[PDB]
RNA sequence: UUUGCUCCACACAAUAUAGAUGGAUACGAAUAAGGCGUCCUUGUGGCGUCGCUGAACCAUAGCAGGCUAGCAACGGUGCACUUGGCGGAAAGGCCUUGGGUGCUUGCUGGCGAAUUGCAAUGUCAUUUUGCGUGGGGAUAAAUCAUUUGUAUACGACUUAGA
RNA sequence: GCAGUCAAGCGUUCAUAGCGACAUUGCUUUUUGAUUCUUCGAUGUCGGCUCUUCCUAUCAUACCGAAGCAGAAUUCGGUAA
RNA sequence: AGAACUGGCGAUGCGGGAUGAACCGAACGUAGAGUUAAGGUGCCGGAAUACACGCUCAUCAGACACCACAAAAGGUGUUAGUUCAUCUAGACAGCCGGACGGUGGCCAUGGAAGUCGGAAUCCGCUAAGGAGUGUGUAACAACUCACCGGCCGAAUGAACUA
RNA sequence: GGCCAGCAUCAGUUUUGGUGGCAGGAUAAAUCCAUAGGAAUGUAGCUUGCCUCGGUAAGUAUUAUAGCCUGUG
């Protein structure tokens, strides 16, 4: 819904007489603020265990930072969607350098080529592979090839002005 | 800045132009646009040429006198595409429109003068390649215009006698150039050089 | 998915030189010069060591790509037919009627005539392009070959002689007379 | 009688290009690409000019003729070294593109005493230049 | 034609302004390519260089730009003349010759400015028209009425008439 | 009223040359209904005659593709008003 | 055409939805300034030919709710996915070689030999071959494919989803 | 006195900049430094085969005559 951070958000199953220090359930939420960090915690936890916002709690939530956020990285990210007929789980490749980069590049590329927006889209998991040549999709295993360059031919400047006066070039 | 300003229309996407000349227009810039004929339309050229016919299939029922106009002349489409721009029914339209000349080919008031593009209107800038294109010469042509040839004959001597008059220029622009080397190891030199210049 | 690069291998035999400016190729051989120009496609030529020459589209989609190798291939046609030629051999084929085809000329152009096809009063023209050199081949019968260094003129002259010859308001499985391309080869043989 | 096939020299977008910001933060100041991540974003690193290291959009960035050795996915120490003993800053100083910048920085930060210099200085080399080419 | 018409110059009057306030500053083509310079074996050639916008280039100092004295150099520039050429797409412009004349800020001096009072567009442009003063130039038609019938409701059309 | 999709069957064999059950999706507003929004200080209420134009879901004519197209004739279909 | 709750229109202008009683926003004394709503920012037209990732090329493209329509069914168009398979012990496609014997397998049929049908889906040689994938004959024959080989050498096929 | 203005210092409302000090988080994550362990889109070195300069291709070899990743501090 906007550029993303990643939250651990840790919740409780409030407890009673019966249940003292109930099960800490733990989540990363994807969000691009804490209010609705926690909201998809509730919508997930909702999903997964009998609780509800009103019949539980937040214990803690915590940004959780790239640890290594200048390397670029090969993400599998598993994702499930509902379609305008079904739902679907689906997996893909995105190279990156943060798991927040990955993220937003996937929610664009889900509403780009299956017009699934956010309300759509469940982050089943969001993993960096480690090694090459367990990158299966050819899209970003073109990018991993020894000595990788490519030119940028047909470079479009923009002009500051209206008019220009030398009928301008593309080389680059 | 100026007080004309002369577009060389070839290769300027009519629509994108249009709105060019149009705001240009409506802020009260004068504008000439030669070149018509060398336009550019985004799309097929069957694709455009079956526009134009539905465009020319509408026509007054009770007399075809009274209706749409439909001007062949590629300067005459590019004024239609910029007259639909522009409040034309307005006396601040007319003013506008009277401030703009389109013309097929440069003629001799301005195949002397200076021509500008304009850069967010230009095709290679604009259109991804491998896109399909219109030139505006052609779509005339194959929808009434009469003088495509003329025109092309016209350019063809206009551009012998510019090419003539640009192989004078670049042989005195070598000898300023040539003139500016020496001396610029002067001490005036390497004041305006240390000025900036 | 935009592959980064995609490219092609274009050899060059020896007494060929390929002239590649923006995308205006000049193949010169054996037989003469052929010339295309390719400036619809958006590709880049490279020569690689004077034998080789490699075409390359960079961030090309699907149809890019495959206009590449359709750019390898009508290269590879240019020097193929500047080093062995080509030559199509057609057939004509009459059930009854004889096909007469002769070469005449009308204002010097080199029309090929067909008369007599399939009865028909009419008499048929079909210009014969330049660089197409036209023999009624003696040891077979009514065999016509058309020779030369481009394919593209060879074939779209034999496939105009062929689509002249079509059969109107008859069944043509069972009227099939025609002159028909029954060979596509190169001049030079076992090359 | 040999083929001649126009090279049409590209700047390649490569681990140890050197590029110049444009636009953001840095606008103006040059990086190293340390490594491609997509077709239109690269991995980079600014060290000398103190650019951080980043990943930016190629579209922010417009590509030098300036190339050095430099390994993929380089570190900021190692490209800081290896951008110190390839000697870049110098090599682009040299270079007309930079100068056309500084010129226009210094053109930008000109006084308005100096440019009534600049129009004496001008007009003493004119006086100059027009009798060489009048003599000419 | 109760001294008409037109063209040039000048003065005086009106008349407005779709909107000047240093300069519209001219290759063509391509853009998965070009410009320029140079070289040769003149090409789809070799080499060098540039772009990454005109943020340029040119111009630009002087009572809105006065009056003077020099130095240097035979340059720049305005002007009226003058030589030849080219330009018909709407040419109405571009180039060029020679002499004259003014200015020159390329450099160095002398005098002036004030009081528009602390700003007030603080009037500097071009568009038509009229009148007057000189000078050059030209010396008809159309319509009505009559007439024709190739025309025609009337107009209109087509004809004729010193 | 017109047109699709599927394809059990017809078509001597053979689902789809030409058709096509059981189903099912539509389009049209030249049918007739349904409604009562406009007009009851009044829009002249059948048909024909006359005349112009428009649509295409094309009967003919042009050029074509298909056939259970040998020819001839015909049928299906395309661009086409 | 008729009920329920609420909010509206009627009775209401204003900004937006081009246009419109009811929709969106917001309800209204006369003014000034600022900020906004909904809606917009190529030009008409005030406001980024903004920035970013992709998708789409339509010989009827598409382009903002109410709202001014389109469906089933399809498409090696293109994109992204799911699952199952083949593959250097050599895959897919392509070209070439083989494609047999018991055996005219059983039944019928006027005739039926792999191929008008029902039923049985065997065995040997086997690298491999169905009691037969199609063309063909009246039945034959004769071609052809499943199946296996020769050549090539790194990927490939199928069914689905949207 | 009236009409139209300019500037300064204020007041009320507001718009648009420059700059300073703090607080929090994994007391940011990083970079950087130290250290240990690894593999590759495998650097130096070595071997094998090529040949047009002199490089190449295949192995091996985990920092060397490039570097990188991960953990820890
Ligand atoms: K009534
Ligand atoms: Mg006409
Ligand atoms: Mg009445
Ligand atoms: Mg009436
Ligand atoms: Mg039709
Ligand atoms: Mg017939
Ligand atoms: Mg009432
Ligand atoms: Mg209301
Ligand atoms: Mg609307
Ligand atoms: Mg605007
Ligand atoms: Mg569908
Ligand atoms: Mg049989
Ligand atoms: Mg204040």
């Amino acid at each position: 819904m906007a550029h993303f951070k990643e939250y651990q958000v840790i919740g409780r199953r409030l407890p009673t007489e019966s249940v003292p220090e109930p099960k800490l359930f733990r989540m990363r939420i994807f969000a691009s603020n804490e209010v609705i960090a926690k909201s998809r915690y509730w919508y997930f936890l909702q999903k997964l265990h009998k609780v509800k916002k009103a019949s539980g709690e937040i214990v803690s939530i915590n940004q959780i930072n790239e640890a290594h956020p200048t390397k670029v990285k090969n993400f599998g990210v598993w994702v499930r969607y509902d379609s305008r007929s079904g739902t679907h789980n689906m997996y893909k490749e995105i190279r990156d350098v943060s798991r927040v980069a990955a993220v937003e590049t996937l929610y664009q590329d889900m509403a780009a080529r299956h017009r699934a927006r956010f309300r759509s889209i469940h982050i089943l998991k969001v993993a960096e592979i480690e090694k090459t040549a367990d990158v299966k999709r050819q899209y970003v295993k073109q990018f991993l090839t020894k000595d990788l360059k490519f030119p940028l031919p047909h470079r479009v400047q923009k002009s500051t002005k209206t008019f220009s006066y030398k009928r301008p070039s593309t080389f680059y | 800045v100026e007080p004309v300003v002369v577009i060389d229309g070839k290769g300027h996407l009519v629509g994108r132009l249009a709105s060019v000349v149009a705001k240009q227009l409506l802020n009260g810039q004068k504008i000439v646009v030669v070149r018509a004929e060398e336009l550019n339309i985004s799309g097929e050229f069957f694709r455009n040429k079956l526009k134009y016919h539905d465009f020319l299939r509408k026509a007054t029922a009770f007399n075809k006198t009274r209706g749409p106009f439909h001007f062949r002349a590629p300067s005459r489409i590019f004024y239609k595409a910029l007259r639909g721009m522009v409040s034309h029914k307005t006396a601040r339209g007319k003013a506008a429109l009277e401030r703009l000349k389109v013309f097929e080919g440069i003629p001799p008031p301005y195949d002397k003068k200076k021509r500008v593009v304009v850069p967010q209107a230009l095709r290679v800038l604009r259109l991804k390649p491998g896109r399909k294109y219109t030139t505006l010469g052609k779509l005339s042509t194959s929808v009434g215009w009469k003088y495509e040839d003329v025109v092309a004959k016209l350019e063809a001597k206009r551009k012998v006698s510019s090419a003539e008059y640009y192989a004078k220029k670049r042989a005195f622009t070598k000898k300023v150039a040539s003139a500016n080397a020496t001396a610029a190891e002067s001490d005036v030199a390497k004041q305006l050089a240390a000025l900036g210049y | 998915m935009k592959y980064i690069q995609t490219e092609q291998q274009i050899e060059v035999p020896e007494g060929v030189t390929v002239s590649i400016k923006s995308r205006i190729v000049k193949v010169v051989g054996p037989r003469g010069t052929l010339t295309k120009n390719l400036k619809h496609i958006d590709v880049t030529f490279t020569k690689v060591n004077n034998q080789l020459i490699k075409v390359a589209v960079h961030n090309g989609g699907r149809k890019h790509v495959a206009a590449l190798r359709t750019v390898k291939s009508l290269v590879d046609n240019m020097i193929t037919g500047v080093t062995k030629g080509y030559k199509y051999k057609m057939r004509y084929v009459y059930a009854h009627f004889p096909i007469n085809v002769n070469i005449v000329e009308k204002d010097g152009a080199k029309f090929i005539e067909v008369r007599n096809f399939l009865g028909d009063k009419k008499i048929r023209n079909v210009p014969v392009r330049d660089g197409v050199t036209i023999e009624f081949s003696t040891n077979v019968k009514d065999e016509i070959v058309l020779s030369g260094n481009s394919v593209e003129d060879v074939s779209q002259n034999a496939a105009d002689l062929q689509q002249i010859c079509r059969v109107r308001n008859k069944d043509i499985r069972k009227f099939l007379d025609g002159i028909y391309v029954s060979h596509k080869g190169f001049i030079t043989e076992d090359l | 009688t040999d083929s001649i096939v126009k090279a049409s020299n590209w700047r390649l977008v490569e681990v140890g290009r050197v590029v110049l910001i444009k636009k953001g933060q840095s606008a103006g100041k040059l990086a190293a690409i340390v490594e491609i991540i997509d077709q239109k974003k690269v991995l980079i690193d600014g060290p000398k000019a103190g650019v951080p290291r980043q990943a930016i959009n190629l579209g922010q960035v417009v590509l030098t003729p300036l190339t050095f050795a430099l390994p993929r996915g380089a570190r900021t120490a190692t490209v800081s070294k290896k951008w110190a003993a390839a000697a870049v800053c110098e090599k682009w100083a040299a270079s007309s593109w930079a100068k056309k910048i500084a010129q226009r920085e210094r053109r930008a930060a000109l006084t308005d005493f100096e440019r009534f210099q600049v129009m004496v200085l001008r007009k003493q080399k004119r006086y100059t230049v027009k009798k060489a080419l009048a003599k000419a």
